[PDB]
This record gives structure tokens, C-alpha cells and sequence, in this order.
């Protein structure tokens, strides 16, 4: 939306009461820890491989 | 991990430790033995067309 306000040089505003907002911040820290047998997955259960 | 010298701490390995010795060969009951003749001791052969 549109709020346009022209100017002033003798008008200043004053905030007369307020209000304490808590508000939630999410943030990712780790992943999982994954591990692979390079022998097992490529080849599985053959010698030959 | 390739060295005659280990560094401390915990590692991950492989297998190395178990083998197959013996050996499962089921197959079904039959034992009548395929026509071979007939189709390579047969009188008359057609012809290619
Ligand atoms: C600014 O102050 C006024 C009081 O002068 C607040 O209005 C009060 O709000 C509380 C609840 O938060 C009520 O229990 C009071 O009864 C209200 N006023 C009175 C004294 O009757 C106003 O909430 C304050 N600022 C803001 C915007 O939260
Ligand atoms: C700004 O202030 C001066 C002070 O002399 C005044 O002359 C002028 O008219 C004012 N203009 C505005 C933006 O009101």
C-alpha cells in the first residue's frame, strides 16, 4: 500500500506508549552424519568385482 | 588404513574377518534326457523358404 506523506519544517512526532513483541528466529545448525562402504556399494558380495 | 603406525582415535573398517566355505546347489527334479535326435540325427531336412 501507498502512504505517501509530502514534508514538514515545524511538525516532529512523539511516540506515547509501545509494546514489547517477541518474535521467533529459526535457524539450522547441523545435518546428519552419513557413512559409506565404497566396497560394499559398488561390489556388494562379489570377489571378482 | 595403510601404515604399520596407528594415530589414536576410532576408526571405521571393513570386513576382512568372515568367508563362505561350503555350497548350496539345489536345482529341480528332472532327468529325462532332451531329444537331440530327431533335430541332429534326423532323416529329412526342409527346405530354407
Ligand atoms: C500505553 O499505556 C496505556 C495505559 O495508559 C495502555 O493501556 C492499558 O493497557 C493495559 C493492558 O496492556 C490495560 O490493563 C490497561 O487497563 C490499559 N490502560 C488503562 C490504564 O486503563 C497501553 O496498552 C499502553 N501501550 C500499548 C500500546 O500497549
Ligand atoms: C520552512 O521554514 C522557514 C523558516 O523561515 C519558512 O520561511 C518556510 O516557509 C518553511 N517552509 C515550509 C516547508 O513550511
Amino acid at each position: 500500500e501507498d502512504q505517501s506523506v509530502a514534508y514538514s519544517n515545524n511538525s516532529i512526532a512523539i511516540p506515547t506508549n509501545f509494546s514489547i513483541s517477541v518474535t521467533t528466529e529459526v535457524l539450522p545448525v547441523s545435518m546428519t552424519k552419513t557413512s559409506v562402504d565404497c566396497n560394499m556399494y559398488i561390489c556388494g558380495d562379489s570377489t571378482e568385482c | 588404513t595403510k601404515s604399520f603406525s596407528v594415530e589414536k582415535g576410532i576408526y571405521q573398517t571393513s570386513n576382512f574377518r568372515v568367508s563362505p566355505s561350503t555350497e548350496v546347489v539345489r536345482f529341480p527334479n528332472i532327468t529325462n534326457l532332451c531329444p537331440f535326435g530327431q533335430v541332429f540325427n534326423a532323416s529329412t531336412f526342409p527346405s530354407v523358404y
